[PDB]
């Protein structure tokens, strides 16, 4: 009992810990593909006040 | 701050473009201006010292 216990007990945090790790990850990801559309967006509208600035 | 330089620079280059527009209008005119004045006297201004 005491064993499995151990064990049981270890099994459990890692892959809480892994499960954390992998929805940390995701949501970095996701965050750092929001945050590179708005920047890419961004760089347009820089261009269209750029060209117009022009004219 | 990259489109305040380009508006600067467009502003410089159209004052080059006035400028040499300038100049040759000037020459164009100059020339005749020079024609119906004559050149009678531009011999004397190249004895001044020699």
């Amino acid at each position: 009992e005491q064993l499995a216990n151990a064990r049981r007990d270890y099994e459990a945090e890692i892959a809480r810990a892994r499960q954390e790790a992998a929805k940390i990850v995701a949501q970095a990801q996701e965050r750092a593909k929001q945050q590179e559309a708005e920047i890419i967006a961004q760089a347009r509208r820089e261009a269209e006040r750029l060209k117009e600035e022009a004219r | 701050a990259q489109a305040e330089q380009e508006r600067i620079r467009m502003l410089s280059e159209a004052k080059s473009q006035i400028a040499d527009l300038v100049t040759l209008t000037a020459s164009r005119v100059l020339g005749a201006e020079l024609q119906a004045r004559g050149h009678d006297a531009l011999i004397a201004e190249s004895l001044a010292a020699l």
